[PDB]
């Protein structure tokens, strides 16, 4: 990760954890930290304090490898972006003053998605090129970036909560037939390609939410947060309801 | 299409953008 060496990069942490660190640091204006985006591939989130209030700016990695905040100037990397904004606010509520450096003994938190994608890329390369040992190791380094998107967009298909073929009726039959604990969910594809449904049980009642991908290829429940992959959507909604009646808890297996 | 539930827009997580 291009930002792993930055003392103010916290890795894959939540907004809550990020705000906790900024609070414990004094809540000074311009105080900021960088964390890995939980919604996009290779993105970051700039978290800063101003007027005793938190501001979170998602940083997207452009196709050409640069990084930029929505409507902002692109930069060749996360460090250069923070350096630029230290000098010129250029749209932010205030310039970046004083990085919230990681406390001694605290390292950046590894992302679960990155960790799982590693295994998947290895397996894909091994099955396709029939390589092993150092040979496999060299190949994964050479192929990883090229097959990255492919593995990420299809990662959901390997998760327990994904059901390749379930109608609304069958989905309800599975959710109702069990412990019926709040947050029990499953993801299923719909007839029209590009659309899926999130079905969860809350208060002995099953809710179904439509998920569709826009022209940009991003997924979302109508009027909701957008994600690069279905895996990220589900994982995000496990942390916060973000509009849902209740957040995702237990996965309803195969 | 069918009877799908809507998001309670009042509980959505807000992200900032440049002004
Ligand atoms: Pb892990």
């Amino acid at each position: 990760d291009p930002a792993a060496h930055l003392p103010f990069f916290y890795g894959s942490i939540s907004r809550a954890e990020a705000e906790e660190h900024l609070k414990l640091a004094g809540m000074a204006d311009g105080l900021f930290l960088l964390r890995q985006c939980l919604r996009s591939l290779g993105g970051y989130v700039l978290s800063l304090v101003h007027d005793v209030r938190f501001h979170h700016f998602p940083i997207e990695r452009q196709l050409n490898g640069t990084y930029a905040i929505a409507g902002g100037k692109a930069h060749c990397g996360p460090a250069e972006l923070c350096e630029f904004y230290s000098r010129d606010p250029d749209g932010l509520p205030c310039n970046l003053r004083k990085p919230c450096n990681r406390p001694s003994g605290l390292e950046p938190q590894p992302g679960v998605f990155d960790c799982l994608r590693d295994a998947m890329v290895r397996d894909y390369v091994r099955q396709t090129w029939k390589l092993e040992g150092e040979a496999l190791e060299q190949a994964i380094i050479s192929q990883a970036p090229q097959v990255e998107k492919l593995i990420a967009t299809t990662a959901h298909e390997r998760m327990p909560w994904y059901h390749s073929s379930l109608t609304r009726e069958e989905a309800e039959r599975k959710l109702y037939s069990g412990a019926q604990t709040d947050g029990k969910f499953l993801l299923r594809p719909r007839k029209e390609q590009g659309t899926y449904a999130l079905s969860l049980i809350y208060g002995k009642t099953v809710y179904h939410y439509l998920i569709s991908q826009d022209k940009a290829g991003k997924y979302c429940i109508p009027e909701g947060t957008k994600f690069d992959t279905l895996w990220q959507l589900v994982e995000y909604l496990k942390l916060k309801a973000d509009g849902l009646i209740y957040c995702l808890k237990e996965a309803c297996p195969n | 299409n069918q009877l799908y539930n809507e998001l309670n827009l009042g509980r959505r997580e807000e992200y900032d953008v440049l002004d």
